């Protein structure tokens, strides 16, 4: 009997191997995906005074530790993060409704004005100096030849209004571009940092429009423990707060339309 | 058992812990796999109508 | 879960009789189904 | 339920419709009036591929109707039709589920626009998902527009459709000769090279050999300089991979927009403009 | 209105970077850096120094080699006629030994060239492969690289040498040209009977189009919370901001669940990798396993079954 | 009590300007549907050649 | 269900809200699914030629 | 919501004019569409 | 088991909300998958023609 | 599940004659349904 | 059947630019939709000739 | 033997409230697969015409 | 390892029972089966 026609492949059992080697990768990886953010928040963990932890399927992983270069630390993931409060109250008492942000919604640090608490150090040069300092710390960098020099631009906000005028150019020591503009603030000539991704130029004009905040919110931008460099618990101070005027810097990003 | 006798030795180079789950990794695969070699040639078992023919248990 | 013990009771009875309405258009429509077209 | 840093960035409005009336999360999704729209968009288009299943080409009991997954499909009208509206048992169905699955990812798309509006950042992410959306409109909108009837559409079905794609692609002999075949798939090629070779960089970095710290900006733009000299730069690569897969979803579209509506003849012969140059 | 962080609108320079410094025996670094105020408009704009050591010698010496022999080739068919090679090149190509030869070293003028430069090109590609496990060594780093483009060294070599040595013929092998190795695709497909019933092409599908969902869905997100630094990775990976935040949340309030700065990059990672490892064993099993795969479909049911409204008389039958 | 005369309190639940434009889009979305409906089958108004066939008002 | 006269109590436990919404669009669709499939069958309304036929009102 | 019980008697009042209003509109192209032609 | 329970200790277990959202949504697919499971058997109830066919019933 | 030892009492109490409720109705679903057209 | 009618209030709850260009958008759209429509079905003006067909004006 | 000395305690390793759920999906998921399974073959229940064929042999 | 050791003692008896009342459940469904429709 040479015939016998096995139902049974190589094809077959190939396409099994892969699914199983399948679903242990996606298992992984959905677990990787759990190193921040976790365990969950519901009012399953309150309400039981925390005895359910939400973590949900698969589980977190061992934590894992990040040797950070030059003294700078130690971080691990997964790691336990102290609560904060939320600056601001539900909208409904009724669960999984948005809240309302407490006071002026500029100043309220929450919603599209939100952030962390990143160190209060600065991130470094491979050799070790302030990455992001501005090209008056940073004597080597250039305008491009054929760039406008931001430097001396007028800044102005979202309603048209002047709100100051570039005063330097901050750049990264590792990676050569710019990263902040900086602006002498007409209102009170203080220095804020404005985020490059925030500013658009009109290189005809000099100008350097800024539809994130009204001209007037320059005065409230996060400040600097320092002129000459930055903390990444700086840097993301600055930006939420400009971010914040996407939904609130006027009386109408809230929405709707209709 | 080494067979003799410094061979102990090799945990203060290898981790016991990865060296034990490594080798339960690879015979756990390797298993699987000479299964399939024999599933594909003359020492199959299942395919074989061995010892009586079980789909001409009725027709099918 | 934004309600009390006591407007959980004023949320239900109005909830349970609407309920009932959309389900009284239902069962009479249902009804009126079966007269001009027997399906079972 | 929420991430551990979530609570704080939840804000109310930032609609573009609904406003307070669907502002709202449900688990971890955001509803919001397009997240309706689009569940019931889904849910009326799944539920009829369920019941095209359930009917089969020639009804409940003949033998062409199925359940099973790879060959469950729901075909378009035949040609005759042209852009009317076919009767539901005759590829009208298909229409329908095809409407659903237009507005669904419509939807989609919106609602996640609102999420940007919401959480403050850039919305680079529903325009790059507008390409696919346009690529699955070429594919059942304006290619059997353009082609007077909707029937040339492909059918939903796993591999039926894959059949679809097959005489299609067939009609012009050898399709490999597309051009526009050949940039998208150029760009898919590519955009899967960049994209194993970023994934591979982060990892690289922020887990190097034991004994070694996070690694470095310098490090990054040094070892891609050193085996290839240049490397395009952290922000660059993020933004390069977003213009090849883009990109690729582009010369798809386009690649399938002129095989019928601008071109009937096989492919390879589109190439004889460069063999009759007045050069050669 | 916003700036998008598609083209820098304002750059600056400063001096080149020779990079990070190399440990003894990592040899110098060659060619001395320009700028590129267009590569620039887009990214790095500065171009070079280059490493190369004994490796990248010796793979850019076999690597060109065969570009020559595969190259010399296509203007011997055309007879040395370089404006014929100028018009016909897209069609030109090297093609393999011919299957009355089997695994046997051909003639020159029948196969011969193929098999030198296929030699060639795989030797020059598995040096590559040493020198980015060597320049990524040199960095500390871990070879996540490596392990990809040993992924893809391992579609080619199933592709031109392992399958075609399984099947005993070098004719089995893909040939030198554009228009040549498209049809030598098609062919394949055809010859196997319709590859698109394959399981592991299908995945091997499934995967190309993840590495363009995944790819543009971060790509688009990083820019997205470009605004935030996004782009700077590595400490929202270390140091988690509002942008790995933003970037997160705006996923997870989308479609349910999500990642983190440092695990997108391994689903992409992953993701890519799987394609060309699907692929090959794709490759793997035709000829070798499977010489049909549409009927392998329909013997294990998968093949869909429509009313047969059109049908033809087989002559052969009569 | 009865009911029917606390149902205004609906509002109290439901922001009355959205609801509304909610409701009209329905309108929109349901009404195109319908017409379609009717349009894929037997009903159909217009591929029926009222009063006079206008497909064989373009030959004779 | 929760009938034991104490079944307001459900909403201590399900919003109403978002109850409300869930049941509205279930509900719609829901209508539309049962429709569309009953269009789909023998029992079929609109194609049947009610009362008398159209497409022997227009054409031939 | 921002309303209180007596703003919601009065936009429930036109509202339900208007709602009402529209049905009817509805019901008149229900019948010169059922007068041409009856569909049951 | 004559045996309607033992201990009802489950809710200090189990979130009576989720439990419910789950049955409830579970359920609803269940049925609907069912539904569909059955009209596409004999079993089916719809293209049946009951109780006298109606396709024809009327000319055509 | 920060609920107390009586409403774990409660909350089975109405939801086991609930999910009898439902029972009663899907038992009374299937046996009309044998009724009028037997499966096996 | 109520009484307040005043139904200009509706601008005071609807930003009137943006209904503006809604409407205008439908408008074009739903005007592009039924001209789809009807130039697809019977009532077709363009696949005719008035008073003769015009590419069978010659046949040639 | 085969006794079990000790299987409380199970609970102080493994987080019952996990457990629970842990099983009931893992059965309505089983219990899906093997319906379907049995649906695949032979031994189906549904497409048997029993009583009597109720297509063309069900009063119609 | 958040219950005390009295309950689960007292959950691992709630929950045997539980398990075998399913158990039980499904032999008899089984049996059921195994009367209408025997397979081996
Ligand atoms: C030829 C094959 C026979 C067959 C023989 C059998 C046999 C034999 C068996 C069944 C059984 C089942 N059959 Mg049968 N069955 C057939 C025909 C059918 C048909 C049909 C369309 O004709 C249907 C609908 C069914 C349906 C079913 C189900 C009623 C039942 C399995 C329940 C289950 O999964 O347990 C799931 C188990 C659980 C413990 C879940 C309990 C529910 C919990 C509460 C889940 C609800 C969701 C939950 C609350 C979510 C919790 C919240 C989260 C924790 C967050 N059978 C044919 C006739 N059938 C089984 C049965 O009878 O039950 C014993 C069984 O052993
Ligand atoms: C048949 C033989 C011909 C050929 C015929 C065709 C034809 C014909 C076509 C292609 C198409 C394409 N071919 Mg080809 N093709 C050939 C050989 C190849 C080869 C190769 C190595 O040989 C490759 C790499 C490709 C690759 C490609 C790409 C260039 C392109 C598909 C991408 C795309 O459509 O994006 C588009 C992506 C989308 C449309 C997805 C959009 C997503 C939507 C909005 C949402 C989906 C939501 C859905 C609900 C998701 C499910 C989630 C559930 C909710 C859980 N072809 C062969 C030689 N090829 C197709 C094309 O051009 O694209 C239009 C096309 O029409
Ligand atoms: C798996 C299927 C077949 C096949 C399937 C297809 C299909 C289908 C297509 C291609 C196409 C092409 N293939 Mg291929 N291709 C095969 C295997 C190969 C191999 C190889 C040695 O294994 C090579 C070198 C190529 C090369 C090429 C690229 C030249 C091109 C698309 C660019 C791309 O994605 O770039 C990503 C990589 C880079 C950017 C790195 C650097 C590029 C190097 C230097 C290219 C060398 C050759 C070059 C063409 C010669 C001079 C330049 C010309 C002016 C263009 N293919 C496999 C065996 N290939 C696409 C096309 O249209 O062109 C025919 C196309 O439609
Ligand atoms: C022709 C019609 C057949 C077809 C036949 C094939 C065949 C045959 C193959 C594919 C292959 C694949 N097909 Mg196909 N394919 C079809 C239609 C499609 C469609 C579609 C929409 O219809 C799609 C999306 C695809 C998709 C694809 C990709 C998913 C996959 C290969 C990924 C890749 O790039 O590997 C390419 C990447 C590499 C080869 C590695 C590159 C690295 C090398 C080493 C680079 C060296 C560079 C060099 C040294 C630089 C110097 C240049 C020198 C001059 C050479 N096919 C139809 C059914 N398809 C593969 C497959 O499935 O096999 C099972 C394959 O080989
Ligand atoms: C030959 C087959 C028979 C048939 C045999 C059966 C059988 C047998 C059964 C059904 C049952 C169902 N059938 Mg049937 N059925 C047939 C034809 C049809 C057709 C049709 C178009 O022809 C339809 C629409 C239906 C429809 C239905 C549903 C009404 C019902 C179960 C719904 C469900 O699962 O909900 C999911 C359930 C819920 C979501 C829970 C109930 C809802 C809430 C929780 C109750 C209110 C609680 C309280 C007020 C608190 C407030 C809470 C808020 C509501 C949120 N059948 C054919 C003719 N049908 C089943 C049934 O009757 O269910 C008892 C059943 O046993
Ligand atoms: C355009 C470049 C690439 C790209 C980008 C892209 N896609 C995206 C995004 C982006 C940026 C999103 O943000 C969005 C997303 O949510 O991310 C996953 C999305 C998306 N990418 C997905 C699909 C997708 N994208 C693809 C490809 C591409 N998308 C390109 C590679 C592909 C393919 C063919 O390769 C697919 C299958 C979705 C998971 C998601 C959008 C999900 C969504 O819109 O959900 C709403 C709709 C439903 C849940 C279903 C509606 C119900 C329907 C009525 C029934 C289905 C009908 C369907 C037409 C039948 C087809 C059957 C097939 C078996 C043939
Ligand atoms: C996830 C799978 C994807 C993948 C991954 C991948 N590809 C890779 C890698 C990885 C991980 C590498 O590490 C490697 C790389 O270097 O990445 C940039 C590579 C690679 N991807 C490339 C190609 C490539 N990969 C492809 C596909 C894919 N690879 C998949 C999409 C494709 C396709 C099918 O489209 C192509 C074309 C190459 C650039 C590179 C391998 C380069 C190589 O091996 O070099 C061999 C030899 C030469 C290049 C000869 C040198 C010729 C010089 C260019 C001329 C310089 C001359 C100079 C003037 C000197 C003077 C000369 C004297 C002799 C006179
Ligand atoms: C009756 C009635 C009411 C019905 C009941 C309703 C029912 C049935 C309830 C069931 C509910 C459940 C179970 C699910 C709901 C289902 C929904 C609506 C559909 C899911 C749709 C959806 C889009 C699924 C797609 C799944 C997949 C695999 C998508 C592909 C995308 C991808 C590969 C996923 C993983 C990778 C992701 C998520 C990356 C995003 C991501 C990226 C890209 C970053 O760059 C980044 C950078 C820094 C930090 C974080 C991130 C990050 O998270
Ligand atoms: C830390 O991050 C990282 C870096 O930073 C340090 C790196 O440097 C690196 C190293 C990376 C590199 C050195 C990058 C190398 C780039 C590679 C290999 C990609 C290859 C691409 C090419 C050769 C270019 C091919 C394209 C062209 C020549 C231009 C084609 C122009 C065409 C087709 C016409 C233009 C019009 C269209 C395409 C149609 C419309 C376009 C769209 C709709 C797309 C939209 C796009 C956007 C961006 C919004 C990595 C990996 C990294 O991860
Ligand atoms: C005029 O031109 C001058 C400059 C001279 C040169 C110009 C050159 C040019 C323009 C060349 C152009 C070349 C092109 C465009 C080539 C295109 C090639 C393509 C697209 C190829 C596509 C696929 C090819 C594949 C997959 C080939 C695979 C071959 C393999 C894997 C061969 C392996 C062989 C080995 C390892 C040999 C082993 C030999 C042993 C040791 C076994 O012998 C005993
Ligand atoms: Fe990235
Ligand atoms: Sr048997
Ligand atoms: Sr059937
Ligand atoms: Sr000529
Ligand atoms: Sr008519
Ligand atoms: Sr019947
Ligand atoms: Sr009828
Ligand atoms: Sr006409
Ligand atoms: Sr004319």
């Amino acid at each position: 009997s040479a015939g016998i026609t096995h139902y049974i492949d190589a094809a077959q059992i190939t396409i099994w191997a892969f699914w199983l080697f399948f679903f242990g990768l996606i298992i992984y990886l959905r677990r990787e995906d759990k190193r921040e953010g976790y365990p969950l928040d519901s009012d399953r963990t309150e309400r039981s005074g925390g005895r359910v932890k939400v973590v949900g399927f698969p589980d977190l992983p061992d934590p894992k530790t990040f040797v950070l270069p030059h003294n700078g630390g130690t971080v691990v993931a997964p790691r336990v993060e102290a609560p904060v409060a939320v600056n601001a109250t539900p909208f409904s008492p009724a669960p999984g409704s948005p809240l309302v942000p407490n006071g002026d919604p500029m100043l309220s640090g929450f919603g599209p004005a939100a952030s962390p608490d990143r160190p209060k150090h600065c991130d470094l040069t491979f050799e070790g100096l302030p990455k992001i300092v501005p090209m008056r710390v940073a004597k080597e960098f250039s305008i491009a030849e054929g760039d406008p020099d931001p430097r001396g631009m007028t800044v102005v906000g979202l309603d048209g209004e002047v709100a100051g005028t570039v005063s330097d150019v901050w750049v990264d020591r590792s990676e050569p571009q710019i990263r902040y503009l900086e602006v002498e603030v007409a209102a009170n000539k203080k220095k804020v940092l404005l985020p490059i991704g925030f500013s658009r130029f009109d290189k005809k004009a000099r100008k350097v429009k800024v539809d994130a905040i009204k001209a007037a919110h320059f005065a409230n931008v996060p400040t600097l423990s320092n002129p000459d460099q930055v903390t990444l618990y700086e840097e993301d101070k600055v930006c939420a707060y400009y971010a914040g005027g996407k939904l609130y810097a006027t009386a109408e990003r809230a929405g709707p339309l209709l | 058992f080494t067979m003799n006798a410094n061979l102990y030795k090799i945990w203060l180079i290898l981790d016991p812990r990865r060296v034990l789950v490594s080798i339960v990794a690879f015979q756990i695969v390797l298993g699987l796999l000479i299964h399939m070699i024999v599933l594909s040639t003359d020492l199959n078992w299942l395919d074989d109508n061995i010892p009586v023919s079980y789909q001409a248990l009725g027709k099918k | 879960t934004g309600l009390t013990d006591d407007e959980a009771k004023e949320f239900h009875a109005i909830f349970m009789q609407s309920m009932y309405a959309w389900f009284g258009l239902v069962v009479i429509a249902h009804l009126l189904a079966w007269l001009y077209r027997p399906w079972l | 339920a929420m991430l551990s840093f979530e609570k704080k960035y939840r804000v109310r409005g930032g609609t573009l419709i609904g406003g307070d009336l669907f502002d709202f999360w449900v688990g971890p999704f955001y509803v919001g009036f397009f997240g309706v729209v689009g569940f019931c968009f889904t849910l009326l288009g799944v539920l009829l591929i369920v019941w095209g299943a359930t009917i089969g080409p020639t009804g409940p009991t003949s033998d062409l109707q199925t359940y099973n997954l790879w060959r469950i499909s729901i075909a378009p009208p035949d040609l005759s039709y042209g852009l009317r509206m076919a009767p539901l048992t005759e590829g009208g169905l298909w229409q329908i589920i095809t409407i659903c699955a237009a507005g669904a990812f419509i939807s989609w798309a919106l609602r996640e626009v609102e999420i940007c509006r919401k959480l403050g950042i850039g919305f680079h992410v529903p325009f790059a998902f507008s390409f696919a959306i346009g690529a699955y409109l070429v594919l059942v909108f304006v290619r059997p527009l353009l082609m007077g009837a909707w029937g040339h559409g492909f059918p939903y079905g796993i591999l039926s459709h894959l059949d679809w794609v097959s005489n299609v692609g067939y009609q012009f002999l050898h399709f490999h000769y597309n051009p526009a075949h050949m940039l998208a798939i150029s760009f898919f090629f590519t955009n899967c090279l960049a994209l194993s070779m970023h994934g591979s960089l982060i990892l690289s970095v922020t887990n190097p050999q034991k004994g070694e710290p996070v690694k470095t900006s310098e490090h990054e733009n040094t070892f891609f300089r050193d085996i290839v000299g240049y490397s395009i730069g952290a922000l660059a690569i993020h933004r390069l991979g977003l213009f090849l897969a883009l990109s690729a979803a582009f010369w798809s579209a386009v690649c399938i927009l002129i095989s019928g509506p601008f071109w009937t003849r096989g492919w390879p012969e589109w190439w004889n403009w460069w063999l009759e140059l007045p050069l050669w | 209105p916003e700036y998008q962080n598609i083209f820098t609108a304002v750059q600056v320079r400063a001096p080149a970077y020779p990079g990070v410094p190399l440990p003894k025996g990592n040899l110098p670094r060659i060619g001395r850096p320009i700028f590129s105020y267009w590569l620039g408009k887009i990214g790095d704009a500065q171009i070079g120094p280059i490493y190369l050591g004994l490796t990248g010698t010796l793979s850019i010496f076999f690597g060109l080699v065969a570009i020559s022999i595969i190259g010399f080739n296509m203007l011997a068919s055309v007879h040395w006629d370089v404006f014929q090679f100028l018009k016909h090149f897209f069609w030109l190509g090297l093609e393999p030994p011919p299957p009355q030869y089997g695994l046997r070293i051909p003639p020159l003028s029948e196969g011969g060239w193929w098999l030198m430069a296929g030699l060639f090109l795989t030797l020059s590609i598995l040096l590559w492969w040493v020198r980015t496990y060597k320049r990524a060594e040199a960095l500390g780093m871990s070879q996540h690289l490596s392990w990809a483009f040993a992924a893809a060294i391992f579609f080619y070599l199933v592709l031109g040498f392992i399958r075609p040595v399984m099947m005993g013929s070098w004719a089995k092998a893909v040939p030198f040209g554009i228009f040549p190795h498209l049809d030598w695709t098609a062919a394949f497909s055809i010859r196997y009977g319709n590859l698109y019933y394959n399981p592991f092409h299908m995945l091997s599908i499934a995967f190309l189009y993840g590495s363009a969902l995944l790819f543009a869905m971060h790509g688009a997100t990083i820019l997205s919370v470009s605004r935030f630094g996004g782009d700077r990775e590595i400490d929202q990976i270390t140091h988690r901001g509002t942008a790995a935040e933003r970037a997160a949340l705006f996923w997870r309030w989308t479609m349910g669940f999500n990642v983190t700065m440092e695990s997108i990059h391994r689903w992409a990672w992953w993701c890519a990798v799987l394609t060309v490892i699907t692929a090959g064993i794709g490759i793997l099993l035709s000829g070798t396993v499977v010489d049909n795969w549409y009927l392998w479909a329909v013997k294990h049911g998968m093949a869909p079954a429509y009313p047969e409204v059109v049908t033809a008389v087989n002559p052969y039958e009569t």
